[PDB]
């Protein structure tokens, strides 16, 4: 059913992911932050935030390697 | 003035609770399956929530809660003040005050110029640098229009064909 | 699972917090170098290098080891030989095109 | 700090009336109230409202009063009148002294265990088993028609 639709609809779906992984890396990269920025609540906020971006680049890193 | 940020941390916190929820009730099956079928998706979007409402809290205000005197009204039914007022106080933490202990210690383990701020300091300036770097790589690889691949000309070549000439 | 469990405590968690939200949407009022941010980006950092290089190293050594030993290399591989060493594959699911001397 | 707690003082307080608001302020339990506040000034000639207004200092008032079930306390704190700003915590919520603490704490509470427990879960469910790279002749019509017979 329309190979050669599938495998171009395959190839921009390989295309999409790698771009995804490549900006999900960038974004990881980027929000470093490593400046005391929490102010309202550093102790828990900012070990909340630093433990969900840690787990999403872990997340993204998997799922782009896949 | 706050209760419209306080509304929208709150219906969002709600949301993903109840995204959270949903996952765990539709993927239980009293075991989880070793081959992340939507484990993936969940922590992404619970990642994405948790930064949300952590964007909204320290962004801008766009305190003291009494008893009581429509969300609200299916849990505090019946209108009964005194389970609000007994409920707001309801953290024992002991994982978090080992955690304040050991931070509290030394908070930098050596040094005092050399401390937890210019620790900061030079991981932010190693970040401004990486970030840069990817940023110019980025703005490198943006260059990339298409795949222009080539092939036959037939167009020419059709016109171009024999004929009884 | 405990999994479960912690999914449910933070789920009731929340809960809680937006029904006193929605309550105070009925009386409201007003009323040390431990640096947590720059301790918690370090720690995140390393949690997260964890786990990327473990996966790295579990890719690179199954590549190496689907290198090394080229006998158990099924997927495509084998798949590869036979081709070259039987007949035509009309690839509708996974396979088609026994030696029915069609050709 | 004792926001955490909802202690409230069986013998002290007996109850937590218009005359009783005095001495549960008088009483702390566990805590209360600062001792340098305007309540124990106040408590030195008598218990007044009027003179914790005139006397510069936190003063115990009264936010919402009702007999019924519960009164909601005002622990003012500031050197002037015309003003009650929140600090202590002494109210008669259910005939108990409440919380009344400031819901910023107790987000970051619920937020910081909610992401300690996804965590906990993502490492959990993280590792738990190997998931890494590598009818045409049925003429059955027959045996139909002799069931159904």
């Amino acid at each position: 059913q329309s190979k050669e639709t599938l495998l171009q609809s395959y190839n921009k779906r390989l295309k999409d992911d790698i771009k995804s992984i490549m900006d999900n890396f960038t974004e990881i990269i980027k929000t470093a932050k490593i400046e005391d920025e929490t102010q309202v609540s550093r102790a828990t906020q900012g070990e909340q935030d630093n433990y969900e971006m840690h787990v999403r680049a872990a997340n993204i890193v998997r799922a782009g390697e896949s | 003035q706050l209760e419209a940020s306080l509304d929208a941390l709150l219906n969002q916190v709600a949301d993903l609770k109840n995204s959270l929820g949903s996952f765990i009730y539709k993927l239980e099956n009293e075991y989880d399956r070793l081959t992340w079928p939507s484990v993936l998706d969940s922590f992404a979007l619970l990642s994405g929530q948790l930064n949300t409402l952590n964007k909204v809290l320290k962004h801008e205000k766009t305190q003291v809660i009494i008893p009581l005197v429509e969300d609200l009204m299916r849990q505090t039914e019946g209108r009964v003040p005194v389970f609000s007022h007994e409920v707001v106080p309801d953290k024992p933490d002991p994982e978090v005050e080992e955690q304040e202990k050991q931070l509290t210690t030394d908070a930098a383990r050596i040094g005092a110029d050399a401390a937890q701020k210019q620790i900061q300091s030079l991981n932010k300036m190693c970040s401004n640098l990486l970030e840069k770097i990817s940023k110019e790589e980025r703005e490198s690889e943006s260059g990339g229009l298409r795949p222009n691949k080539q092939t036959f000309n037939p167009g020419d070549t059709n016109a171009l064909v024999a004929a009884v000439a | 699972d405990s999994v479960r469990n912690n999914l449910r405590s933070a789920l009731t968690e929340m809960c809680v917090l937006y029904d006193v939200l929605s309550i105070v949407r009925k009386k409201f009022m007003t009323l040390s170098p431990q640096t947590l941010q720059l301790i918690s980006k370090k720690k995140s950092l390393a949690g997260a290098a964890q786990i990327l290089l473990k996966g790295a190293e579990r890719l690179t050594k199954s590549v190496a080891e689907n290198q090394e030993n080229k006998l158990q290399r099924d997927f495509n591989s084998e798949l590869l030989r036979l081709r070259q060493h039987w007949k035509l594959r009309k690839v509708g699911d996974k396979i088609l095109g026994d030696l029915s001397y069609r050709s | 700090n004792l926001l955490g707690i909802s202690w409230v003082d069986s013998s002290w307080i007996p109850i937590l009336n218009s005359g009783s608001v005095l001495d549960y302020f008088s009483e702390r339990s566990n805590p209360f109230y600062d001792r340098t506040c305007n309540n124990e000034v106040v408590k030195m000639q008598r218990l007044t409202l009027e003179h914790l207004n005139q006397m510069v200092g936190i003063e115990y008032i009264l936010l919402h009063a009702q007999e019924p079930i519960l009164f909601i306390i005002r622990k003012q704190q500031r050197q002037s009148p015309a003003q009650v700003i929140p600090l202590a915590d002494y109210y008669i919520i259910a005939g108990v002294i409440y919380q009344a603490p400031d819901l910023g704490s107790v987000i970051n509470s619920r937020v910081l265990t909610a992401v300690h427990g996804i965590q906990s879960a993502f490492d959990e469910a993280m590792s738990y088993c190997r998931y890494h790279p590598s009818t045409v002749s049925t003429k059955g019509p027959p045996e139909k028609r002799m069931r159904l017979q």
